[PDB]
DNA sequence: AAAAAAAAAAAAAAAAAAAAAAAATTTTTTTTTTTTTTTTTTTTTTT
């Protein structure tokens, strides 16, 4: 109980002189200045800090986190309130909605009547005129909750929550105001929705229909109504914070707005945003009483861990001559040796460069065939990890409909919808396929449709679809021209004893048990977030073969070949698999042309690769 | 204002009687202790004994029994007051505290099929297994309302009337003031309370056989809602009342009954364990540190002689190593695998019901009664929502437990393969194209394997005696081939052991009678000294209970290891990967990967935990090495 | 009164039928308790006034 | 329960306005002097000067005139806190404070003939000749009753809704139990309220020559019933209302109109 | 000052204007649950 009339000159005062020093030191009034932006009409969401609010009014954001969707309304109001002070030019009028706002407010100008008091219905809703959208950014303070905490107590709570993505709908129109015209008195009738549904008016209330006595039908229009991109997502537990015995849980976020198109199934996601009900009716509840769903109204969602969104140090770094070597050290150092399979991997997850001159993919596919325990499940689960967009699969516990997608009943409107099964998830990413050769023939199949064609062609009884897979496989497998004649590279693992050897790798994982950590060389491994953002540097930097390395190329090709064609398989995939993995080293390199480094090195891993197969 | 209640005989002395028992300082003090427990825990439930409340007064437990409805409501009013004597500025913070109770019910214990019309209004405890676990949906309580033309705000009060005759006018939710202006309800001010409805069947086993299941729907409110998931076994105690149907003129007979919890706890009482006993195990820590392990050890399967090696290996595997989660998120397993490959009746599946009975959250699987969803992770369709949920196996249900794989060997290939993850790094990932999960499942596998042909035959060669291939024989980190060795010397010792065993009696309770062939006494699933007595029929022993105790504390503690003992068991491992460390006619049972080195490791931590040693020293080192050297090899004779 | 032999194919949960019930009137809340239900499969029409 | 007002503006406006004004102690402590002598006195009716209203606060003393019922109510609730503060014992004696109103209104000082239905729902002091007294009955406000079966002794209220709408649940008289026990009311213990109804006419002598005389229906309830007997030239101050009709289901619009008494005085 | 006539009043009987009281089950819908059928997926057997 306190008067928002209060709290609307509070945020006001904020949103008027805040001030930071974001830019180079220099202070910038960032609310003013989105304000202003946001009267132009070049930004639609206005992103509010509850840090920057906390600042100055810690006890504002605790009524904010007490009631958001109240001070959502109040913060809205003044940014409405603001605007025309900010506005410095005339809108360029950006779309049919915005025409529509001008010409009502022209017309309510014209036939103003200043001083005339104007019956509350006969006024245009607020929602009517905004085109912006105003969240919060969660407060730093608050711990993240989790799914299954976030409770009866939290209704109308701002809670931040964190998890995976398991299902996101597509951007739909979802209606805020409806309009209606009127068949006798050309006046517009507007209904605000709050409900999921809605009853269409069927009468006017225009005060000319009244006064005339007319039977004033009305009827619903598209076009002046007011719409937003609306989309619901399923967000689930982590793994890490599910109880010993529980499956993991799942919350149905709403997203509106400019929120959405940010989030996709399989995206680690922190959601910061309003924990709301909604209303039950229509069932015939076994308990009386207002029995209502949840779900979690989105203001900010962000991307967590893989799923992310430099320095003179940092380019330098890059530049050095031994950042290869750095990069294929770094990747699970917690594995001894396998050197020359690190390389590999890193190599898989920068990937080639896709070429359509025939579309001829640039993904690197590796297998790793090995005996037990020699670490493949465990460099599965790093690349797993690692890569910003990846898929893992053990087994057949995903197998089928989980690899490839399947119709499902929608939930928003009701009908036979597509998910993306692991393949999918993994499209333009990784997936990692743990125990290969145990895999059924059918999924087998895809992957070998995968690795190759990139898609999916699927012509089921309720399906006929062609799904878009441009995913890199690394798949594990242990002890064959149906794997060596598809796959990139096929690299034999075998452990065997010796001492030397076995005494260092007992040291490496003995320290590894003592410390939770690797032992320490010489260069301190990087981080998972430095070692994506370099992958994902290396990757938009698609270098060139000069005509000169045609003939260098052309003979270690037919010499390889050669050597296959003596001993007791080469094709002109050997040859493609050494461009790919060319240009992959030269991504790294950060250069735009292949060179005779790149190839040498395509060189000595195939021929290593292939050593580990005798 | 209407016809309120000047005096109450009846409440009052309902409400003093309550207030008089719950107030316990010329008393032993019982109650007034777990008051302050709930204030200092910042709960509003407290659990109240109904043998206690009988014992001090039979009639207010005959009352409360009987018509528990408006008893409870006395027994909430005179909680409140006694926490607000306690103290009121806690009691402030929650509207109403509520009273689950305990103990055992005469006629009251019964499950879903027992649980008749007879009961209805009276409190029952019923045992079941959980089917259905809906949402949970906040029910809102009390609605704040504001006004922006008049700027006034309003609360509207719902009475929980789940059974009780509700109108209209009660649930009418307010959208428009006295003149029809708009209310928007704020939600911030506005009070929910998490609802949910789950349905708790008559256990599988307890059921008749020949007749379909019974079930009970039952109501949970706040603080009750996440305590049970379905396939859980709980006692749920609470109203078994009638739900009013809706307004209508005509109407049959019939009435839908629920259960309103008053307090739910899990079947699983084992997976959770004074002073007196704390001092005790740390005596008992303290005084022999070097032969606790062996003492332990030997007294882990009293009921079984010999297999002094299968014991210990067993021991290791009730403490479990230490999971070591590094800083880039990798993972090392902790839980420990045994392998017992043997000959027919050699007790092996003996020690695996002894681990079921032993071990909190052993679940037991059989060779082809628990096949792929069943035994690991699957997803569904609810059917109704049309979407995928997730649904716990074996494993899952298992995790950070034990499962007991009887004749794993006759599991098929496809199962074993399905359980490499769950061996390996203790999840299972599982996916459709709606939903992929990723459930956590640590368990430590104990699996019962006969070999082919079904007897181990001696001359051929480990390998060929287990119809396993060495990339599943690598999941186990302990594999013993217990052989029914034909020795006349051990056949007495065994021999003796046996018809002692069978020859044995309860103390007193029994005298000559037959063992009977379960609502009339509590169930003892959910019922709330260092050595046994040296009983000469039974030794010619570390009591079981101080030895899930001290099984229980010794989990919790981290031994590190220490640099001596990370040496000792590199140059070990070393020598086991050599081919030096097996002569001629010695197989190995197992191919020596670094899985053995994490083998050995873990053994040596889960002797330091016996010892609750804090640091894994050359001595638990040894053992390790002793035990992984007589587990990975065998002489192969001519 | 009939007496018939017969095979039992099914038999459905043991379900709560009312003998007697008190309807209260939603105006004074005035009510008409034990009203004496028939016995068997038949409803009963609440009083309109 | 129901709805129940957490923040009313305007009604905390007004108590703590009444409030500020019955202080009185910096203002020569008039308003306090008369309640310390309306405690003395053992009554529970303060007659208040609007004139001394209007001058402590005008606007307090418009809304007052044109809201009688709202500011009237505000009124009694600040009466009462006031009344606690000087003496809580006389404050839990008497439920409820009753505030009359005295001095020159300006406008709405009217006769019997000049009340028209632009003062309906306004503080009106109108002057005239009581015509006729109706017997003082007692209107029970608090009953209790006693059931023998169950020794339980219960409680109703029954709230003031003369110029009220009114339900059939609010007056209903409980004569049986929830399991059909018969009832006995404690009459001792009952809270009854004496009610007369009057009739003022515009005075002869005031009234138009050769004209018929202008009546209107007058209610007095606890400490006014028995103010005045037929013939006695009376000014009632008092709000004017509309009185509710039955529950019809065809309604004529025509609505009885009545003066609810504040304050009866005579020559 | 007394008798008769006139009228003046009081009380009782009667007839409308407005308000108040009395009387009131049956048909259709939908939701849930349960069953049946199709196709895909998985499992098992034979070569
Ligand atoms: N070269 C190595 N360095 C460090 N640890 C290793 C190495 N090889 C195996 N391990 C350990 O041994 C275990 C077995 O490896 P894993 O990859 O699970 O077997 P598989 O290769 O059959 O999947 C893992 O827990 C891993 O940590
Ligand atoms: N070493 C032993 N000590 C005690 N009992 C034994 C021993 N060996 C066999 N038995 C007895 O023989 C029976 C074998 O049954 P069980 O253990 O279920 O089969 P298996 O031994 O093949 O696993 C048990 O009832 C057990 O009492
Ligand atoms: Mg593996
Ligand atoms: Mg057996
Ligand atoms: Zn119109
Ligand atoms: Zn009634």
């Amino acid at each position: 109980l306190k008067d928002y009339a209060l709290e609307k000159e509070k945020v006001k005062k904020f949103l008027q002189e805040f001030y930071q020093d974001d830019e180079l030191g220099k202070k910038q009034f960032k609310y003013g200045n989105q304000l202003v932006r946001l009267a132009h009409r070049e930004q639609v969401a206005l992103y509010v800090d509850l840090d920057d609010v906390a600042e100055d009014d810690p006890e504002l954001v605790d009524s904010i986190c007490e009631n958001a969707r109240r001070y959502a309304k109040l913060f809205a109001d003044a940014v409405q309130e603001l605007l025309p002070q900010y506005k410095e030019r005339e809108v360029v009028n950006k779309d049919v909605l915005d025409v529509y706002i001008e010409h009502r407010l022209m017309m309510e100008q014209r036939s103003r009547d200043p001083g005339m008091v104007r019956s509350p219905q006969n006024q245009y809703p607020a929602e009517l005129m905004r085109r912006f959208e105003l969240y919060f950014q969660g407060p730093s303070s608050n711990k993240p909750r989790v799914i299954r905490e976030v409770r009866a107590d939290s209704v109308g709570k701002l809670v931040t929550v964190r998890g995976i993505v398991t299902r996101v709908s597509e951007v739909k129109p979802k209606m805020v105001v409806a309009t209606y015209t009127c068949d006798q008195c050309g006046a517009e009738t507007y209904q605000p929705i709050q409900s999921p549904t809605f009853m269409p008016l069927i009468m006017c209330p225009s005060q000319e229909c009244q006064t005339n006595r007319s039977g004033g039908r009305l009827y619903l229009q598209t076009r002046g109504s007011r719409f937003i991109k609306f989309q619901e997502m399923k967000m689930q537990e982590h793994s890490d914070q599910v109880p010993v015995g529980n499956i993991p849980r799942s919350i149905t976020v709403l997203v509106e707005g400019e929120n959405t198109r940010i989030a996709q199934p399989g995206d680690h996601v922190s959601v910061t945003g309003i924990f709301l009900p909604i209303l039950r009716t229509g069932f015939r509840q076994v308990v009386q009483g207002l029995l209502s769903e949840t779900y979690l109204e989105a203001h900010r969602i962000v991307k967590m861990n893989k799923s992310e969104d430099l320095t003179r140090e940092e380019l330098r770094q890059i530049a050095e001559e031994d950042f290869y070597e750095k990069l294929a050290a770094s990747i699970a150092p917690e594995i001894y040796g396998h050197e020359d399979v690190k390389k590999a991997l890193l190599l898989l997850l920068v990937g080639g460069v896709d070429q359509s001159p025939m579309k001829i993919r640039g993904n690197i596919n590796i297998c790793l065939m090995g005996d037990p325990g020699v670490a493949k499940s465990q460099l599965l689960s790093y690349i797993d990890r690692l890569a910003p967009r990846s898929q893992y699969t053990t087994g057949r516990g995903s197998s089928g409909v989980g690899l490839t997608a399947a119709v499902l009943r929608d939930s928003v409107s009701g009908e036979l919808t597509l998910e993306g099964g692991a393949l999918v998830l993994a499209d333009q990413g990784v997936c990692c396929i743990d125990e290969f050769d145990k895999m059924a023939e059918a999924d087998r199949t895809a992957i070998h449709e995968v690795m190759e064609q990139q898609t999916i062609s699927i012509a089921k009884a309720g399906i006929l679809t062609t799904l878009n897979a441009r995913c890199s496989i690394l798949a594990a497998a242990n002890p064959p021209a149906a794997l060596l004649s598809r796959f990139d590279l096929l690299w034999l693992i075998q452990d065997r004893p010796d001492r030397d050897n076995d005494l260092r790798l007992a040291q490496h994982i003995t320290y590894v048990h003592q410390h939770s950590r690797q032992p320490p060389s010489q260069f301190e491994p990087l981080d998972m977030k430095l070692m994506r953002r370099y992958i994902a540097m290396c990757r938009e930097k698609q270098p060139m073969v000069p005509e000169s390395l045609a003939d260098y190329i052309t003979a270690a090709y037919v010499e390889m070949r050669r050597e296959a064609w003596a001993s007791k398989y080469t094709s002109a995939r050997t040859l493609l698999a050494i461009l790919r993995l060319s240009t992959a080293l030269a991504r790294l390199r950060m250069v735009d042309v292949v060179e005779k480094e790149d190839v040498n090195e395509a060189i000595r891993l195939m021929e290593m690769s292939k050593d580990s197969l005798l | 204002a209407g016809t309120v209640v000047l005096d109450d005989v009846e409440l009052r002395e309902a409400q003093r009687d309550y207030l008089d028992f719950l107030d316990d300082e010329e008393d032993q003090g019982i109650y007034q202790s777990k008051v302050r427990e709930l204030i200092s825990d910042n709960q509003y439930r407290l659990i109240v004994n109904v043998n206690d409340l009988r014992r001090k007064n039979e009639k207010r437990a005959n009352r409360l029994l009987n018509n528990a409805f408006e008893e409870l409501v006395a027994f909430q009013r005179a909680l409140k007051d006694f926490v607000a004597s306690i103290d009121a500025t806690y009691a402030k913070q929650y509207e109403e505290f509520y009273v689950g109770l305990e103990g055992s019910f005469g006629s009251k214990h019964v499950s879903p099929r027992t649980l008749t019309s007879c009961f209805l209004s009276c409190v029952v405890c019923v045992e079941g297994i959980v089917t259905k676990c809906s949402l949970v949906r906040p029910k809102v309580v009390r609605s704040v309302h504001y006004c922006p033309a008049t700027k006034k705000t309003i609360e509207r009060r719902y009475s929980d009337l789940t059974t009780l005759v509700a109108f209209p006018s009660s649930s009418v939710y307010p959208t428009k003031d006295e003149e029809n202006n708009p209310l928007e309800t704020e939600y911030g001010l506005s009070v929910y309370k998490d609802h949910q409805t789950i349905t708790i069947q008559e256990m599988p086993e307890k059921a008749p056989a020949g007749q379909l299941p019974r079930s009970v729907d039952v109501i949970l409110d706040d603080d009750l809602v996440d305590k049970a998931k379905p396939g859980d076994r709980v006692q749920v105690v609470g109203t078994y009342r009638c739900l009013p149907g809706k307004k209508g003129g005509y109407t049959s007979g019939t009435f839908r009954t629920v259960l309103i919890a008053c307090n739910v706890k899990q079947m699983s009482k084992d997976a959770q364990p004074s002073a007196e006993d704390i001092a005790k195990i740390k005596k008992f820590s303290k005084t022999r540190s070097k032969d606790i392990f062996d003492q332990l050890a030997k007294s882990l399967a009293p009921s079984i002689h010999g297999h002094d090696y299968v014991k210990k290996a067993i021991l290791c595997l009730l403490l479990g190593g230490v999971e070591r989660d590094l800083e880039n998120g990798s993972h090392i397993r902790g839980d420990i695998n045994i392998l017992l490959i043997g000959d027919p009746s050699v007790a092996k599946s003996q020690l695996l019901r002894y681990v079921l009975c032993t071990a909190p959250r052993a679940i037991p699987t059989t060779g082809r009664g628990s096949s792929g969803v069943g035994l690991t992770a699957a997803v569904t369709t609810d059917q109704e929502t049309g979407e995928r949920r997730l649904e716990a196996g074996a494993m899952v249900l298992a995790d950070r437990g034990v499962v007991c794989i009887d004749e794993f060997d006759k599991m098929s290939d496809m199962d074993r393969t399905a359980i490499h993850e769950v061996m390996e790094q203790g999840r299972v990932t599982i996916a459709k194209a709606g939903i992929h999960a990723r459930l956590n499942a640590r368990c430590s596998v104990l699996a019962a394997a006969n070999p082919v042909y079904g007897r181990y035959d001696q001359y051929k060669t480990p390998m060929e005696n287990i119809g396993l291939q060495d990339s599943l024989l690598s999941r186990f980190d302990l594999l013993f081939i217990m052989l029914d060795q034909m020795d006349p010397e051990q056949d007495r010792e065994i021999s003796d052991h046996v018809l002692r065993m069978h020859r044995y009696r309860a103390p007193g309770e029994q005298d000559g009678d037959a063992m009977p062939l379960i609502l009339a006494t509590d169930d003892p699933n959910f019922s709330q000294q260092i050595y046994e007595k040296h009983d000469n029929l039974l030794h010619g022993m570390v009591s079981a209970a101080f030895m899930k105790k001290y099984i229980h504390v010794a989990k919790i503690i981290k031994p590190v290891l220490t640099q001596e003992s990370a040496t000792y068991i590199a140059e070990e491992y070393s020598r086991l990967r050599s081919q030096d460390s097996m002569s001629s006619d010695t197989a190995r049972t197992s191919p020596v990967t670094a899985r053995t080195l994490e083998t050995l490791i873990r053994l040596a931590t889960a002797h330091a935990k016996a010892r609750m040693s804090k640091t894994v020293d050359l001595q638990d080192a040894e053992e390790a090495v002793e035990l992984v050297q007589y587990a990975y090899f065998k002489k192969v004779l001519e | 009164l009939v007496k018939i032999p017969g095979i039992i194919i099914a038999a459905s949960a043991v379900r709560a039928k009312a003998t007697r019930i008190s309807i209260q009137c939603r105006s004074c809340r005035n009510t008409l308790t034990n009203i004496a239900m028939r016995p068997g499969l038949e409803g009963y029409a609440l009083p309109r006034k």
